[PDB]
């Protein structure tokens, strides 16, 4: 077992050991239980105990082919977060040789704080509830207690300052039961070294496994496959069918949603369609020709083998987005061309209202956000934007923005600006003086203008509100007037354009407006305090 | 010795996550923490222990050698109070000040061992590739509040010496800095201050009196536009809720018909009274504002657009304490975030150095685009606080409208 420093564990605040009732079993079900316990009772792990603790955990007993700590938990301290980010293969590094022990049952071999030990206390039954039970307790970490991951880990991480002093050169990595352990030595030292540190271990308890139960290359990671010398992903598989209920459409575009990321093409507008006005989860719902189209135009692209290449700290870091569409980015993450490391794709993020530099903005930073947690570096960027269309706009935007070092790559579509209202008025031009307003109440608005030329129009609006008749009264003057047009407007709204100038909204009128806008050859938008 | 810290009342110990740093940086402060560890300074610690303050790095403004910084923010403002220096209010007419980092006479004093578990921070590994190495302090922190506190009489023990060798030079201690200001030319004065480091040494360019608070000035012109009117108006209508005195009518009258807005329109005499008389009352500060030490000290700033940008510092609205303007510094170019963070710092110091006290940040920035990289320019020790809010097309539009020689 351990000759391992415990760790000092205590209760939730004030909070008291568990007493819930064991639950009663079978003669079957208890001489199975007295089987295993004299067993563990021998091996170091479990201590039978009597009167002396009023703590008590629920035992069960399932077949494979059990002890429930729910509440000595909900009453356990809080410890640091066990690791809860995990590698990702674009930061791996390329190894010779990966070998993975499987310190399972290494749980068992940590002592437990002695003084703990007693809250995780348990009890066999007797055949239908006799004379007294079976009463044991846990003298090291206990299958499903809290603090055993955690606690685990340090010791796992201890013991392993010593070795890892002595080969800096041979990576190891620490997950759940398993030691993924690697180097760039020759299979034969590698070899050597892994039986080193598999007696180094045992020379702790740790009886690290078998040959029958060994686990080897590829290994499954997250979504991929993983080979020492470059990664797979995972060839992901959709079902045929002749039925297709609610939650079928779901677990299935979430799966696409996954791939969307990795495979580039993968569409499932038609098939989150089917999900409209969905009663049950059960439900069955008939694809339509369209959705049994694109479902049949994906299921080939995932037939394609997307292998890659892991990071290499001798070369440079690149990064090019794409916008595929309105809202929406593609972004590949290479060190040599075609030889991806990672890509990914970000969802039509519907703001209420934006443009499309700023979002370019905000993939650039969410990718460097990603990049500084697996690289510790940030990308060099090809973006599909001219350094002058960056220049002109963020220089002037009214918010603090930026993109790191980045080089222009001419592949369109190319982000620019749609419109720029004019910095002054316009001379010659028409000036529409706008107006909107509305009963708040009853709804009922109207809208209208006058210009300095005499033109006029008023159109009455129901069921508006007054932002709409103030903004619906703009919208009538960029359709009523010329290439360059003059508009002056009380609009708070109004205001927050001048300043943000955005390409697309929330609103279906703040996009009509946008349309028309980006129609003008000149429109100067002026605002003015009301009354 | 140790003296007995706690925290205030029913308060927990920071558990802020670490935020991802650069490979640059995680080199450094591995390096930086085994030397303290040897030093005995921190020391390991274990997963029983689940509070966790951020840490990262930086070149204060003279390097190659970086700097531990942390961000005690949290643990600060749970810490127990001590009732620092009440603030010279002469400080801030010296002509010159002088900042020093002293910090570093902190490690010399024993941490309570009862309150260390709270000052635990933590070293992450790229890629998550390895657990983090988690350390805590066993002497005093270089950012936490209660040092320069515990280390009080130490400190003023070690500097009557000099205080008593110049009298004309004022010494204000907040947090790690020391903030020394006198009116000996600069000669005089620096020579004055290494003197004064030398001394501090054998244990472990500012200028106030220019910061003059601005005023409004409203443009002049030959022949006014309908639009340059309309302009006019929307300000002073603005502005009039700071100096009820200012009044539009007769301005708004001129703005009688549906006239081209660059059709130019002549001025009344009685708008003309009007305007000049607006021009007097933004002529002077509003009366009756004055500092309040029992309400939070306010800073909101404005990106005016090319290297330019504008401050207030106020407590209550329109009730401003000071009012600034931030040029960019030769080689923040391309840098809205480079340039907004030395604006921060600035104003940071401003404020520290008249009030004695951080004020809470207002910035025209995404939480995002902060958060990134704003350690990445940050030279200061201590580290002030901020929201980030939606600049009103107007309060710039005013503000961009102060003066300049
Ligand atoms: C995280 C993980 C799945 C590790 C084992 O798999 C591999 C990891 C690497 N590269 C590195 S840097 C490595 C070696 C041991 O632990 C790590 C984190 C390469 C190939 C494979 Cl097959």
């Amino acid at each position: 077992i351990s000759p391992i420093e415990t760790v000092p564990v205590k209760l939730k605040p004030g909070m008291d050991g568990p007493k819930v009732k064991q639950w009663p079993l079978t003669e079957e079900k208890i001489k199975a239980l007295v089987e295993i316990c004299t067993e563990m009772e021998k091996e170091g792990k479990i201590s039978k105990i009597g009167p002396e603790n009023p703590y008590n955990t629920p035992v069960f007993a399932i077949k494979k082919k059990l002890v429930d700590f729910r509440e000595l938990n909900k009453r356990t301290q809080d410890f640091w977060e066990v690791q809860l980010g995990i590698p990702h293969p674009a930061g791996l590094k390329k190894k010779k040789s990966v070998t993975v022990l499987d310190v399972g049952d290494a749980y068992f071999s940590v002592p437990l704080d002695e003084d703990f030990r007693k809250y995780t206390a348990f009890t066999i039954p007797s055949i239908n509830n006799e004379t007294p039970g079976i009463r044991y307790q846990y003298n090291v970490l206990p299958q499903g207690w809290k603090g055993s991951p955690a606690i685990f880990q340090s010791s796992m991480t201890k013991i392993l300052e010593p070795f890892r002093k002595q080969n800096p050169d041979i990576v190891i990595y620490q997950y759940m039961d398993d030691l993924c352990v690697g180097s760039d030595l020759e299979i034969g030292q590698h070899r050597t070294k892994i039986e080193e540190l598999r007696q180094h271990l045992l020379r702790w308890g740790l009886t690290t496994p078998d040959k029958k139960h060994q686990k080897e290359p590829p290994f499954l990671w997250m979504g991929y496959e993983l080979h020492p010398d470059k990664w797979t992903v995972q060839p992901i598989v959709l079902p045929e069918k002749d039925s297709w209920t609610v939650n079928d459409i779901q677990k299935l575009v979430g799966k696409l949603n996954w791939a969307s990321q990795i495979y580039p093409g993968i569409k499932v507008r038609q098939l989150c369609k089917l999900l409209r006005g969905t009663k049950a989860l059960t439900e069955v719902i008939p694809l339509t020709e369209e959705a049994e189209l694109e479902l049949a135009e994906n299921r080939e692209i995932l037939k394609e083998p997307v292998h890659g290449v892991y990071y290499d700290p001798s070369k440079d870091l690149i990064a090019e987005i794409q916008k595929q569409g309105q809202g929406q980015w593609t972004y590949q993450i290479y060190q040599e061309p075609f030889k991806n490391l990672k890509t990914g794709k970000y969802a039509r993020m519907r703001g209420a209202h934006t443009n499309d530099v700023k979002q370019l903005t905000e993939a650039v930073q969410k990718i460097t956000t990603e990049s500084i947690v697996i690289w510790g570096k940030t990308p060099k960027f090809k973006l599909p934007i001219q350094k002058e269309t960056w220049e002109t706009w963020w220089t002037e935007y009214w918010q603090a923005t930026w993109i790191p070092e980045w080089e222009f790559v001419n592949t369109p579509p190319l982000v620019k600006l749609w419109y720029q209202l004019e910095k002054e008025p316009i001379v010659g031009a028409e000036t529409f003086y706008v107006d909107g307003a509305a009963n708040r109440e009853t709804k009922l608005g109207k809208a209208g203008y006058v210009t300095n030329r005499g033109r006029q129009k008023v159109v009455t609006l129901t069921d508006t509100t007054n932002q709409k008749t103030e903004l619906q009264a703009i919208y009538l003057a960029l359709q009523d007037s010329g290439l360059e047009v003059n508009i002056v407007t009380d609009s708070q709204y109004a205001l927050g354009i001048i300043q943000a100038q955005p390409d697309q909204s929330e609103s279906e009128l703040v996009n009509q407006i946008i349309e028309q806008l980006i129609k003008k050859e000149k429109v100067y938008l002026a605002w003015v305090p009301a009354h | 010795e140790t003296v007995p810290v706690k925290l205030k009342p029913g308060m927990d110990g920071p558990k802020v996550k670490q935020w991802p740093l650069t490979e640059e940086k995680i080199k450094a402060l591995v390096e930086i923490c085994t030397e303290m560890e040897k030093e005995g300074k921190i020391s390991k610690i274990g997963p029983e222990n689940p509070y966790n303050t951020p840490v990262f790095a930086i070149k204060k403004k003279d390097s190659t050698k970086w700097r531990k910084l942390v961000d005690f923010r949290e643990l600060n403002k749970r810490t127990q109070d001590f009732w620092g220096i009440p603030h010279p209010a002469g400080l801030k007419k010296k002509k010159s000040v002088t900042v020093l980092d002293v910090g570093d006479a902190y490690f010399s004093v024993p941490l309570d061992e009862d309150f260390r578990k709270y000052t635990a921070f933590t070293i992450p590994s790229i890629n998550n590739e390895t657990p983090g190495i988690r350390y805590q302090y066993n002497v005093l922190p270089q950012g936490w509040k209660g040092s320069p506190a515990i280390f009080q009489s130490s400190m003023t023990k070690i500097l009557e010496p000099f205080r008593k060798q110049n009298p004309d030079i004022v010494i204000y201690q907040y947090m790690d800095d020391l903030c020394v200001g006198s009116d000996l030319e600069i000669g005089q004065h620096r020579t004055k201050i290494e003197e004064l480091r030398q001394h501090l040494l054998r244990w472990g360019e500012l200028h106030p009196d220019k910061w003059t608070v601005q005023p409004i000035v409203l443009p002049e012109k030959d022949s006014w536009t309908v639009n340059d009117i309309q302009k006019l108006v929307g300000k002073l209508n603005w502005a009039s809720q700071i100096y009820p005195g200012i009044k539009v009518r007769q301005l708004c009258k001129l703005l009688r018909g549906t006239k081209a807005l660059t059709e130019v329109i002549p001025l009344t005499e009685e708008a003309e009274l009007e305007l000049a008389e607006n021009r007097e009352i933004l002529k002077e500060p509003v009366h009756g504002v004055y500092y309040d030490p029992s309400k939070d000290l306010i800073a909101e700033i404005q990106k005016q657009g090319q290297g330019q940008w504008t401050y207030q510092i106020y407590q209550e609205p329109f009730k401003n304490l000071k009012t600034g303007k931030y040029a960019r510094m030769r080689g923040a170019h391309t840098n809205d975030v480079k340039q907004l963070t030395e604006a921060v710092q600035k104003i940071t110091t401003e404020s520290i150095v008249i009030w004695g006290k951080t004020p809470k940040f207002k910035l025209p920035i995404q939480k995002e685009t902060w958060e990134t990289w704003w350690t990445e320019y940050w030279q200061a020790t201590w580290i002030p606080e901020w929201e980030f809010v939606n600049t009103p097309p107007l309060v710039k539009l005013w503000y961009q409208l102060e003066k300049e020689p």
